[PDB]
């Protein structure tokens, strides 16, 4: 029973290509497991820009050694639901705040 | 990766 936003298997690039696609706006995003570092996850999000128009920005989600997760070290938290409900809150460094989980 |  992943969570709407929980794509466990995604690509970087299929994520991009489904938050590009339709049923998607500006802060459409999903977490998935990075392609870039082993046991860890990937933060996917949709912006609109002044110049490139539509675009899919990535951050890497670090792990805390025995629990917790972050992308910025200034601040972290226990679990993905609480980092999700705070840039979901704040954008707080992000490119934008995390709106709806990519539709599909 | 983008930096937040």
């Amino acid at each position: 029973e992943p969570e709407p936003w929980f794509f466990k298997n995604l690509s970087r690039k299929d994520a991009e290509r489904q938050l590009l696609a339709p049923g998607n706006t500006h802060g459409s995003f999903l977490i998935r497991e990075s392609e870039s570092t082993a046991g860890s996850f990937s933060l996917s999000v949709r912006d609109f820009d002044q110049n490139q128009g539509e675009v899919v920005k990535h951050y890497k989600i670090r792990n805390l050694d025995n629990g917790g997760f972050y992308i910025s070290p200034r601040i972290t938290f226990p679990g993905l639901h609480e980092l999700v409900r705070h840039y979901t809150n704040a954008s707080d460094g992000l490119c934008t705040r995390l709106s709806r989980p990519c539709q599909t | 990766y983008e930096e937040g």
